[PDB]
């Protein structure tokens, strides 16, 4: 597993994980564990991180310019 | 295999300081669209109430408009337009589509 | 020879995976209350972690060959 190929695998891993974590936060909102404002702040952050991860993936897997 | 030999940076040498700003604003717009959708599913299955849903969505949409009408607005809207044109505009009726379009409301894939 | 191993390797890697998924939902059930940013911060960081490692092996496994 090359260095770049390894990276790719983790980025992808991070994308899906980020979604899972957001969803989890949703259930915590539903179950009353956390309030709306908390979900919004945390969710936004994780989502922002997700875009960055994905865009990064696109750059790697692009016809390098 | 070999096509992916070395690890790549988030921002390589072909990226200017303006692009970075553009990308960051896009990440922020992304977060809002995603949050907007979760807040709605939340409301739909009674996790929050009418007011909560309403206050929240309003706050989000305002910040959203601000991302589309601030620094690097030119570049940002060019990206958004193509992004929206590519969106999966399905499960959303043409009826609802117009309402949203007049309201400046972005497309939020509801699955 | 350098082929029989794979079978067992997949097996072991496939089991750690199921353990991570288990460790994943477990943590969620356990976290039945957040009384501080730290508490939530810890949850998010750990859930996100377990979840990433989960998908990593998850993708490393279905891509084994």
């Amino acid at each position: 597993m090359t260095d770049g190929l390894n990276q790719l695998y983790n980025l992808v891993a991070q994308d899906y994980a980020l979604t899972d974590t957001i969803e989890a936060l949703s259930r915590m909102l539903h179950r009353g564990t956390i309030p709306l404002d908390t979900f919004v702040k945390q969710g936004r952050e994780l989502a922002r991180q997700q875009f960055l991860v994905r865009w990064h993936i696109q750059r790697i897997t692009s016809p390098l310019s | 295999s070999q096509l992916f030999h070395d690890e790549v940076p988030l921002f390589d040498n072909s990226i200017t300081s303006k692009d970075k700003e553009v990308i960051e604003t896009l990440s922020e717009i992304y977060s809002i669209v995603i949050t907007l959708d979760h807040v709605e599913k939340a409301y739909l299955k009674d996790s929050i109430d009418d007011t909560q849903y309403t206050n929240t969505v309003d706050k989000l949409l305002k910040q959203f408009k601000v991302y589309l009408n601030s620094q690097n607005k030119e570049e940002i809207n060019k990206h958004f337009q193509s992004i929206e044109a590519f969106a999966d505009t399905y499960n959303i009726t043409a009826s609802n589509a117009i309402t949203r379009l007049e309201r400046g409301i972005p497309i939020t894939a509801e699955h | 020879s350098k082929k029989y191993g794979d079978i067992a390797l997949k097996k072991k890697l496939e089991q750690n995976t199921k353990k991570l998924d288990e460790e994943s939902s477990q943590l969620e059930t356990t976290t039945r209350s957040i009384d501080s940013a730290d508490d939530l911060d810890q949850f998010i960081k750990n859930y996100l972690d377990i979840r990433t490692q989960y998908h990593l092996r998850r993708e490393k496994l279905a891509t084994w060959d």
